[PDB]
C-alpha cells in the first residue's frame, strides 16, 4: 500500500528523487524517508524494468543510484608477483552501482560522486 | 644488474613497453621477459615515484593508462554480497566493461595514483623483474 | 498553422513533449493533438537539425522518438545454414527509431520502451 | 558421434567457441571447422534449451552476447519504407552500429531468447554440424 | 564574494545556466553577467570536479560549455601530398569544448550547436 | 595511362578502397599502391564532385566516412593557446577520441563536405596519384 507519491510493484513502494547526492547520503536519505526505507534493490529483471521506466517517466534522461556500494573494496586484490598488498595508492576510495534511465544495465561510479536516486520500502 | 634497456631501482629492473595490450596480455609479455618478471608491483612511495618518473621519461604518449600488476583474483563482478536493505545479490546485469577490477596509472594523477579500469582495455605497461 | 507552443519550419508545425511514452502511445498522442498530427519525420538534414535544436532548447539532454517503427520486422531474416525459419524466440518484438537531442543521428530502441517525443503536422 | 569437443543433440553436433569474433568471421570459423558447419540454428525450443545449457556449461565469461546464425540477408538499414505520416523514407542518418540486424543470446534472457545486436560486435559463438 | 546564487571556489564565483545557447552566445552572456565574466575555465582537476558537481546538482544529466573555442582552427592542416589549401569544403567551421555533467573529461562539439553552460568570474 | 581500376580525372588517378584502416594506415596503403600516391587531395568543386561520384558509383558500403588527405600534422589536442578569460591552457583532460583532427566524407553531405573525425577510426579511403 503506497503513500500517494510512491509507486507500487509487487508489494513494494518505490520513489525517484531529483536532488543529486552521493551514494552514502542518498542511502541515508531513503531511510529517513520511510520505515524500512533504503536505496533501490533489483531482485529480478522485471523489478529493474519497472524502476527504470518509473525513473525515466519521473525525471527523464539521467543516472540513479541503486543500493549497492563499495563493490570491489572487499575483493581479493593481489599483485601478480604475489607481493603483499601493504602500500596502497587508490585514486578513488570505493565504487558504487547506478543505472542510467535508458535501460536496466548496471554501471559503476565512484561513491563520492553525484547522481539522482530511487528509494524503496516494503508495505 | 639490469639487461640493456631496463632501469634499476632498489634491486629490481623495470622497462616501460608502449604496446597496447590487455591486462592478461600485458602480464604475459612481462612473464616472457624473465623467470620472475611480471607487471610492476608498486610497494613503497619511492618506488611509486620512480615508476611515475620512468613513464613520463620513456613513453612517447601519456594519453593512456599504464597497467600495473594489481587486480582482483577471481571472476566476480563485485564482492559486496548484500544490497543496503539486507537482501542477497542474486540477480545482476553488469555491463562487462563496468567491472573495473584492474588498475592503471594516468596523467590526471601524475602516474602516482592507481585507477580502476576494465581489464579488457588495451593499454601500455611497465614490467618489473 | 502553428498554434500556441508549436514551432514552424517549412510549412510544418513541431512541438516536443516531455511525458515519456512508448512508440505506439507517442504516435497516437500525436494524432489526437491536431489533425494530421504524427511523430516527427525527417526528410532532410536541416529539418533534423531544427528539430534536434528544438528538442534540446525545450527539454535539454534526452532521447526522443521519430515516426519510424517495426524497423526490421519486415526484413528478410535468414539462417546461415539455410534452415527453415518457423520457431522464433525474439526477446524483443520490434525496434523503433529515436534521436538524442545531442546530434541528429538515428538510434534504435525497443518500441515498448519509454522515450520523449516530438509531434509534427503540415500547414 | 561428432569430433572431440562437439556435443551431439538429435543428430547434430555443436561446439561453443570463446574466440571473440565478428559475425561474418564467426560464421567463417564454423565453415573452416567442420563438415559444412555453420553458426547454430535454433529450430525448436528443445534446441533452444540445449544451446543454452551448452553455452553455460562450457563457457568462462557468460557476460557477453553469443552469436546464432540468424541475421538480415541483404545490406539494408531498415526495412520499413514509410514514416507514420505516410511519407517514403528517403533520407537516412543511421549510426552504423545502431542497425542491430544480427542476433545473439545473452545472460539476462537465460541464453534462450534472441536479442538484436550490431553485426560488427566481437562476441563468442556456437557452431553446428 | 559571489552575487545572489553564484557558488564560490578558490576566490571565484561560478554559476550554471539552463537556457541552451551556442558557444559564442553563451560566452557573451557570461560577459554581460558581471565584470571579468566568461565561460568557465579549468585550471586543475579539483576545480573541474567542483564545476561538474555544481552543474550536476543544479541541472542534472546534461552537457555544458567550457571557455575554449576554435580548438583546431589555428592548427597546421596539411594535405598529405603537400597540396595548397585553397579550396575549402568544411562541414563545420569551428569546434568548441564542453563537458558532460557525469564527469570532467574534455569533449568537442561544433560551436554552432546548443549546450548549457557555466559562467565564471573572480572576486 | 593510370593503373588498372583507377579512374583518371584532370591528369591524375583516383581509386576507392573498401579496406577499413586508420588514417595513418590508409595513407600508407595509398603510398604503396603507386609512386607518389597519397590520400585524395580535393582542390576544386569539380574534384569534389568527381570523388563523390566515384565513391557512390564504386563503393559497396556507403555508411562510413571515407578518408581524405587533410589532417592536422602531429600531436595536437587543441591549438588555441588560452581560455576566453585570457589564462593559458596547461591542464587538459581530453578523451583521445575527441581530438577530431582528420577529415572524411559522409553520405549525409553526399560526400562533398569535410567532417572532423578521430584519426584512429577505421574507414575506407580514396587514393590519388
Ligand atoms: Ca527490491
Ligand atoms: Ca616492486
Ligand atoms: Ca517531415
Ligand atoms: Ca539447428
Ligand atoms: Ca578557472
Ligand atoms: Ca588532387
Amino acid at each position: 500500500d503506497c503513500p500517494s507519491d510512491w509507486s507500487s510493484y509487487e508489494g513494494h513502494c518505490y520513489k525517484p528523487f531529483s536532488e543529486p547526492k552521493n551514494w552514502a547520503d542518498a542511502e541515508n536519505f531513503c531511510t529517513q524517508q520511510h520505515a524500512g526505507g533504503h536505496l533501490v534493490s533489483f531482485q529480478s529483471s522485471e523489478e529493474a524494468d519497472f524502476v527504470v521506466k518509473l525513473a525515466f517517466q519521473t525525471f527523464g534522461h539521467s543516472i540513479f543510484w541503486m543500493g549497492l556500494s563499495n563493490v570491489w573494496n572487499q575483493c581479493n586484490w593481489q599483485w601478480s608477483n604475489a607481493a603483499m598488498l601493504r602500500y596502497k595508492a587508490w585514486a578513488e576510495e570505493s565504487y558504487c552501482v547506478y543505472f542510467k534511465s535508458t535501460n536496466n544495465k548496471w554501471r559503476s561510479r565512484a561513491c563520492r560522486m553525484m547522481a539522482q536516486f530511487v528509494c524503496e520500502f516494503q508495505a | 644488474d639490469c639487461l640493456s634497456g631496463w632501469s634499476s631501482y632498489e634491486g629490481h629492473c623495470y622497462k616501460a613497453f608502449e604496446k597496447y595490450k590487455t591486462w592478461e596480455d600485458a602480464e604475459r609479455v612481462c612473464t616472457e621477459q624473465a623467470k620472475g618478471a611480471h607487471l610492476v608491483s608498486i610497494e613503497s612511495s619511492g618506488e611509486a615515484d620512480f615508476v611515475a618518473q620512468l613513464v613520463t621519461q620513456n613513453m612517447k604518449r601519456l594519453d593512456f593508462y599504464i597497467w600495473i600488476g594489481l587486480r582482483v583474483q577471481g571472476k566476480v563482478k563485485q564482492c559486496n554480497s548484500e544490497w543496503s536493505d539486507g537482501s542477497s545479490v542474486s540477480y545482476e546485469n553488469w555491463i562487462e566493461a563496468e567491472s573495473k577490477t584492474c588498475l592503471g596509472l594516468e596523467k590526471e594523477t601524475d602516474f602516482r595514483k592507481w585507477v580502476n579500469i576494465y581489464c579488457g582495455q588495451q593499454n601500455p605497461f611497465v614490467c618489473e623483474a
